[PDB]
């Protein structure tokens, strides 16, 4: 029982500041080889306030944005272990109940290149990516109602390719569930703007291969086209690049994104 | 690097005049140089700035604030028949949050409004303008809105957490209603629900006792008390 008294100790040490931030490093390392994790951090006592009293405490450094990699290394530390409690079956719904991902959104609004906005960025959009994992629809519906949809559309057109793919995966989820869907496109505005995100994208892969981010925006459109407005619009302004041989070459090894495409083009009439 | 620039109690917020004396005004902006007169409608911009987004942000930064801590709080204090170690806590942690979130809220509304005023007033004093100087006017509001966002976010972050708490006691009364029904029929509130789980499932290093919180576990909601967003930390004066 050496090494896990040695997990619960570091949990003990969250809570003062003196001893937070090695507790930090030592067990985001370990959260991988302790699937009990989550349960453990949500449960004891002040550990989730102080994990909440470390993103909060950054905030003075986003805007103006003068974060340093040693900010970010800390607080990412801190999102790694709120990431294992937002996938554990035991604790998303407390995750979720307390309204925990709205003290991450401020990460999602900067826009700021420098690497250690970056690495805030993505291992933010990793907490919610792991919330959507687990395909609650509990879970969409709260996105739904906090407006995440801009803050990945921004990412997704703007980010780094991993941050870019992160955030097209959340809005797939989005977009798989029934809500989500008909969400989207209840207007034009609304589906013309994830549409005009989603084109330009494909015009970015065109010149930039990215086989992960090709297959999801792929099924962001194919699931668009279950919706008949979405559809009919879609015979319209869908890029052509999907349609020609531009990406044949890049396909041949992924047979799904393939089969998903021909659906796609398929649905179109 | 940079140090937050005031201390809690540096700034009134009573009124808008709370703002006044900490107004900075960087005398080499050339707009300043060519009209010195225009300093004067400075205070006025920044006030109306403030005026017109303090509610808005308040009422947003609590909302935002208040369902995270209080669930927050009813979790960590479950086992806790006391009412008294709870309402601090709550009070600590809602007051930091609030004031962290309406940071993150109005630092940009705020620069958008003081940047809008500021030219709009120039252009009002002088005279009609023209090319040159309409650039001078837009290059002056928007580094006068930079100068002043810090000191404006600040008014209105100590305007939310000075709301906020009375708010916290509100939402809580139900948990202080369960300490204090429980010891009216002698007994010790206890959450059944957190009990069972506790007992059964936590490992002992890291337990909920029903004996009680140890004073050094309480650290990390007094560093809530002790480090505000946006502000200089408290010590020994
Ligand atoms: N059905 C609407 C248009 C509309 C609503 N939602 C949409 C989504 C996509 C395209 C068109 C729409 C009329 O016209």
């Amino acid at each position: 029982q050496v090494d896990r008294e040695k997990i619960y100790q570091w949990i003990n040490e969250l809570s003062s500041p003196e001893t937070r931030e090695n507790a930090l490093l030592e067990l985001s390392k370990k959260r991988e080889s302790v699937p009990d994790l989550a349960p453990m951090l949500w449960h004891s006592f002040g550990t989730i306030a102080a994990l909440l009293q470390e993103i909060v405490n950054i905030y003075p450094s986003i805007n103006p944005p003068t974060l340093t990699a040693h900010q970010s290394n800390r607080v990412c530390n801190a999102l790694a272990l709120l990431q294992c409690v937002a996938s554990h079956p035991e604790t998303r719904s407390a995750f979720l109940a307390a309204h925990i991902p709205l003290f991450l959104y401020p990460f999602l609004h900067t826009v700021s290149k420098t690497r250690p906005f970056e690495y805030l960025r993505l291992t933010s959009l990793g907490v919610i990516g792991a919330l959507v994992k687990t395909d609650e629809q509990e879970v969409i519906n709260f996105l739904l109602t906090t407006e995440i949809i801009p803050l990945c559309l921004r990412i997704m057109e703007s980010g780094s390719e991993l941050s870019k793919t992160v955030a097209t995966f959340i809005l797939q989820k989005i977009l798989l569930d029934d809500t989500g869907l008909a969400y989207i496109c209840q207007t034009y505005e609304r589906f013309s703007h994830v549409a005009m995100i989603l084109g330009k994208m494909v015009l970015q892969l065109s010149k930039e291969p990215s086989a992960r981010l090709l297959k999801h925006v792929v099924r962001c459109y194919l699931r668009l086209s279950d919706n008949p407005r979405a559809r009919e619009a879609l015979r319209q302004c869908l890029p052509d690049q999907l349609k020609d041989t531009t990406f044949a070459q890049v396909l041949k090894d992924d047979t799904t994104t393939k089969r998903w495409l021909a659906q796609l083009v398929k649905n179109l009439q | 690097p940079p140090q937050p620039q005031y201390s809690y109690h540096d700034i009134n917020v009573y009124s808008l005049a709370g703002l006044a004396p900490h107004i900075t005004l960087n005398p080499t902006i050339p707009l300043f140089q060519a009209h010195p007169q225009l300093k004067q409608c400075v205070r006025q911009a920044i006030e109306r700035a403030v005026q017109e987004l303090v509610h808005p942000v308040v009422d947003r930064s609590i909302k935002i604030a208040m369902t995270t801590c209080e669930q927050i709080v009813r979790k960590d204090f479950a086992l806790d028949s006391e009412e008294s170690r709870m309402r601090i806590a709550a009070h600590h942690m809602m007051r930091n949050l609030t004031a962290g979130m309406a940071m993150i809220t109005c630092r940009e509304p705020l620069l958008m409004s003081i940047s809008t005023n500021l030219k709009n007033s120039f252009a009002s004093a002088l005279r009609t303008a023209s090319p040159q100087q309409r650039e001078m006017m837009d290059q002056a509001a928007a580094q006068l809105a930079q100068d002043n966002c810090e000191l404006a976010c600040c008014f209105i972050q100590k305007t939310a957490v000075e709301k906020a708490g009375p708010e916290m006691d509100k939402r809580l009364a139900t948990e202080f209603e369960l300490r204090k029904h429980a010891r009216q029929e002698g007994r010790r509130y206890c959450d059944p629900v957190v009990l069972t789980y506790q007992a059964e499932r936590m490992p002992e290093q890291i337990r909920l006792k029903v004996g009680g919180v140890d004073p050094k576990q309480l650290a990390v909601y007094e560093e809530f008390a002790r480090n505000v967003p946006g502000f200089l930390p408290t010590n020994d004066l």
